[PDB]
């Protein structure tokens, strides 16, 4: 049936949008987590 | 036993007291031990291998008349009886193209939930080998995308005999549809998109949608009519059951429970 | 005594099903 | 049996669900009207 | 493969039909969902012999499904064939309908036998006094008894 | 022998005290709950009966040699049970046993002799009348044996032990049926062996015998007694007729008899879950994966159960039949990290426009895909390939053209563009309109849902609901 008829001629589980968005800057953000209550 | 078994087998069939004949036949075979189970005496299944030949031909002399109720009363019992329920069943060559002819009846009538229902049974069997099912399911893989008039420039490739009376139908199915489309927001065409797209350059088609549809080739275009509402809305008619509810609210509320 | 046991229960619903509604009127009543 | 005493017992034992049911319902009424008498009275 | 058997007009299938509607009897009574006429309209050819046959398994479909009062009226319109079969605990069930609707129509007409009442169908009474002739002949009389009270005869 | 000989004491009697006591309860409290409580649709032996859904599964698998278990069943199958005094001599039966099996020699029955120990409930003024303690007395020949899981040669036996425990269907039937509602316990016995019995026809041929005895043992539901036998009973009608790859759907969707209002939050779990399938072979999606979604969420409450591993794989298989894009791994289990690897690869594809590299996949993991019952994919997954595209220009582009939707899905030619825009509207993907003046594609959006009734729509049955539970609430509150 009727054929959309024409004239002219990983495993980011939206982990993708999160991971595609997800490149650069946090790694030293995986265990620096803790040192701020002393200055800061 | 075995009445005319082959006499107007391959060149024509016109007889019209052979059926009755043959269904004289098919009075002895329901009635030589019986159909359903089909238990015991394996050799009792032996006409029953030639009980589905004569149905098969049967069948193609239901397809030389353009008998459609009887085409599936015919494949029905044929596969109840490849469904015998002692399915042993020694091998038949017209068992394979046979099915073809009814996966191309069904496919042309819009039974898709009965395709996709039938191929659960043959798992390798409508894939790996079986033109006569590799070819309509290729077609059906075809008709998922947007190849359905692909199809039809893939019309020349009929392994068995003709296939006309089902590729007519699915001349048919289209076609309306078809016009079914363009009587929706595909609002209007000229001449010549009716031309080169839908197919064939000017037969008799534009006398198909100029009578079977409106669309009247007048100056220089097919035109499309009013296909619209008005939208009346009062939103009242629920302020007397909406009452109801809210009456029925602290009906069970306030009873004792 | 196969049909009385049919007719005995039949007379212990309703005198059973009015005590249902007896106490619909009791628990009403009492809050008042 | 299955033709005449069938049609009374499988009758009764519908007529004996039901005062089966009720009885469990009948008790919940008894208490709760227990309590409010209880109360009434003090 | 055995619901397009009730296609066919020559009588000598219509007598084989009947040989293969006891045949397909037993199972798929889901699958007669989709053939109501092709039993009804089975039902309404007169030259049909045994077209009271047709109302016995049609009795069987609509209590697969439960159609309890259209087993019922099929249950009256079979006649003897209906009216003969009688030992088994598939029709127990309907009988126990049968017996229902028999006594609410005798109050029914006991209350206004002044004009106006509803006839009792003749084959709806044909089972009751024969299920009473069955408390004559198996040996019991407290149920005999029994109905002749909730008879209200 | 010196290392296993002082070994050998221990064992015994952790089964002779606890494995004794909790059906020598059990077969007390129930008996008790049979002869009172008249109301007992609900025992509390009904969580027993669940707790004997995992009791003997875990507790007790072999008869546990070095005589603990030996000894129960010429115990517990040696019941009379008189009056009073014949009790209490059975009574001290319970304790006096007790010494067979631990001084003495218990009596070894090893599968064959607990047939011929049935004669002990006919034996000296036996009792029919308890078809719920010879209901469970006719489950426990099972309880070692089928629980065991042999299936060698005494699979014949298991089932003469249930064609004597399909002749209690018949004293339930015929003997004394006095409103008792044993049926509602020996539908779940007649589920628990009809899970074995149902994977003793897996280890031989088709069931149409069974299925003539099952539509009768169906038959007797919705007139005699009606909950959760029904339902039952349903799931192992379906599961096979699914298992078999004939027609066999329309006729479940005929089979009228889909509503037994609930089954306990375990049955009705998995039994959308089986009618799920069914309503995804014939492309009806949106109305699949709604209660493919219903059936995941509702009895998930264990760790990677098994059907919780095939719910969890159909479920994004019809949502990769419509295209919106969800994949798999965000509740991972270690039951599931073999069972994602091949379908791990399975959905990335979808979204990206190379499908020869799918086609590698589905030729490199087939023969997973095959063994997991999902053939027809590839059917229609070449059908989503370009679906999954449109949907999502169509959801990023409020107007598009024709003339440009197809040179960015590689598509060479603004025909091939609207080779894919006339029937994803007739499969309601995008609510977007076409024009033969522009060609181009443009789609609304929708304000009035709170501007007209949605609103007060939806709530009505979430008001209808939180009254019931309310209701249900004081009708079973005040038992004290």
């Amino acid at each position: 049936m009727s054929e959309k008829k024409q004239p002219v001629d990983e495993d980011n589980w939206d982990d993708d949008n999160v991971e595609d968005d997800f490149s650069n800057q946090l790694r030293a953000e995986l265990e620096k987590h803790g040192y701020k209550m002393e200055t800061s | 036993m075995y009445e005319q078994l082959k006499g107007e087998w391959n060149r024509k069939s016109p007889n019209l007291s052979k059926c009755g004949e043959e269904l004289g036949r098919l009075k002895l075979v329901l009635l030589e031990l019986n159909f359903l189970p089909t238990t015991g005496t394996k050799l009792t299944k032996q006409q029953l291998i030639l009980a589905r030949d004569i149905l098969e031909i049967g069948a193609q002399w239901s397809i030389l008349r353009k008998d459609i109720p009887s085409f599936e009363r015919y494949m029905a019992q044929l596969k109840c009886y490849y469904f015998d329920y002692k399915e042993q069943l020694p091998e038949s060559a017209y068992m394979h193209q046979l099915l073809g002819l009814n996966l191309l009846f069904l496919l042309s009538q819009n039974r898709v939930a009965e395709f996709h229902t039938e191929l659960e049974r043959l798992p390798a069997k409508d894939i790996q080998t079986n033109v006569y099912i590799k070819h309509p399911v290729s077609l059906e893989q075809y008709l998922m995308e947007g190849s359905y008039n692909k199809v039809f420039l893939a019309k020349g490739n009929i392994p068995a005999e003709s296939y006309t009376f089902f590729i007519d139908i699915l001349l048919d199915t289209i076609r309306d549809e078809i016009a079914g489309c363009i009587e929706k927001a595909y609002e209007k065409i000229l001449f010549t998109e009716a031309t080169r797209i839908l197919f064939f350059n000017t037969p008799k088609k534009m006398t198909d949608y100029a009578k079977k549809r409106g669309w009247v080739l007048g100056p220089n275009n097919y035109y499309s009519f009013a296909s619209q509402q008005q939208k009346p809305e009062d939103t009242t008619i629920p302020s007397t059951e909406l009452a109801k509810q809210v009456i029925e609210y602290a009906r069970q509320l306030e009873m004792i429970v | 005594d196969l049909y009385s046991r049919y007719k005995k229960l039949q007379q212990e619903l309703e005198f059973l099903e009015v005590q249902e509604e007896y106490i619909k009127d009791e628990q009403k009543n009492l809050k008042k | 049996g299955s033709g005449l005493r069938q049609y009374y017992l499988s009758k009764i034992e519908e007529l004996q669900l039901i005062v089966n049911d009720k009885s469990q319902n009948l008790r919940r009424l008894q208490a709760q009207r227990n309590e409010l008498n209880a109360k009434v009275r003090l | 493969g055995i619901i397009s058997l009730l296609d066919e007009d020559e009588p000598q299938l219509k007598e084989f039909a009947l040989h293969k509607l006891n045949a397909v009897v037993n199972d798929f009574w889901a699958e007669i969902s989709e053939s109501v006429d092709k039993i009804e309209v089975l039902y309404e050819d007169e030259g049909f012999r045994s077209r009271q046959f047709a109302a016995l398994v049609a009795s069987k479909v609509f209590y697969h499904l439960g159609a309890f009062e259209e087993s019922l009226n099929y249950a009256l319109g079979a006649g003897d064939l209906f009216n003969v079969n009688d030992n088994s605990e598939y029709v127990e069930t309907i009988i126990a309908k049968c017996i229902d609707h028999y006594t609410k129509q005798c109050v029914e007409n006991a209350d206004l036998p002044e004009g106006e009442k509803k006839p009792i169908d003749q084959r709806l009474e044909g089972i009751v006094n024969k299920m009473f002739q069955r408390c004559l002949d198996d040996h019991k009389y407290k149920q005999a008894i029994g109905i002749a009270l909730e008879t209200r005869r | 022998p010196p290392g296993g000989g002082e070994q050998e004491p221990p064992p015994p009697p952790a089964p002779q005290d606890v494995e004794m006591k909790e059906e020598a309860a059990t077969g007390g409290g129930s008996t008790g709950e049979a002869d009172g409580k008249t109301a007992a649709a609900a025992a509390e032996h009904s969580q027993r009966e669940l707790d004997t859904v995992t009791l003997e599964d875990i507790k007790e698998h072999v008869k546990q040699l070095e005589k603990a278990v030996s000894g129960k069943e010429p115990r517990f199958v040696l019941r009379a049970l008189r009056m009073l005094p014949s009790t209490s001599r059975r009574l001290n039966h319970y304790v006096l046993y007790k010494a067979v099996q631990g001084f003495f020699t218990s009596n070894n029955a090893t599968r064959d002799f607990l047939l011929p120990f049935l004669e002990e409930p006919m034996d000296t003024e036996a009792d029919l009348q308890f078809r719920p303690r010879t209901g469970k007395a006719a489950s426990t020949p099972l309880l070692p044996e089928v629980e065991a899981y042999l299936q060698l040669l005494v699979v014949i036996f298991m089932m003469n032990s249930k064609r004597y425990k399909e002749a209690q269907k018949i004293s339930d039937d015929l003997m004394q049926k006095i409103s008792t509602q044993n049926r509602r316990a020996l539908d779940l016995v007649a589920a628990k062996c009809y899970y074995y019995h149902a994977r003793v026809y897996e280890f031989l041929d088709k069931l149409d015998v069974v299925r003539s005895f099952l539509h009768a043992r169906l038959r007797t539901a919705t007139l005699r007694h009606d909950a959760d036998g029904q339902a039952t009973l349903l799931n192992l009608l379906l599961r096979n007729y699914l298992h078999y790859s004939l027609y066999d759907q329309a006729e479940k969707l005929v089979s009228k008899s889909v509503f037994p209002e609930q089954a306990n939050n375990n049955e009705w779990a998995r039994y959308l879950y089986y009618t799920g399938r069914i309503k995804a072979i014939q492309l009806e999606y949106s109305e699949a994966r709604r209660t493919m979604t219903n059936a995941l969420r509702k009895a998930p409450q264990h760790t990677a159960v098994g059907f919780k591993q095939t719910v969890h794989k159909l479920l994004i298989v019809v949502e990769l039949l419509l295209g919106e894009i969800p994949d798999r791994l965000q509740f991972r289990q270690p039951s599931l990290k073999r069972s994602l690897m091949p379908y791990f690869l399975l959905t990335q594809a979808v979204r990206t426009g190379n499908l020869a590299k799918f086609n590698q996949v589905l030729d490199q993991f087939g023969e997973k895909f095959q063994a997991d019952g999902t053939y027809t994919l590839i059917i229609r997954l070449r059908h989503n390939v370009i679906k999954t595209g449109v949907r999502m220009i169509s959801l990023s582009y409020s107007r598009i053209s024709l003339a440009d939707i197809a040179q960015k899905l590689q598509l060479d030619s603004p025909e091939d563009a609207e080779f894919i825009v006339a029937k994803a509207i007739r499969d309601g993907v995008i609510e977007a309109s076409i024009n033969h003046e522009k060609g181009y594609v443009q789609s609304k959006e929708m304000i009035d849902i709170y501007s007209t009734r949605e609103p007060q729509l939806a709530f009505h049955q979430r008001i209808s609901f939180c009254l019931d539970i309310h209701n249900m609430s004081v009708k079973a509150m005040r038992f004290p």
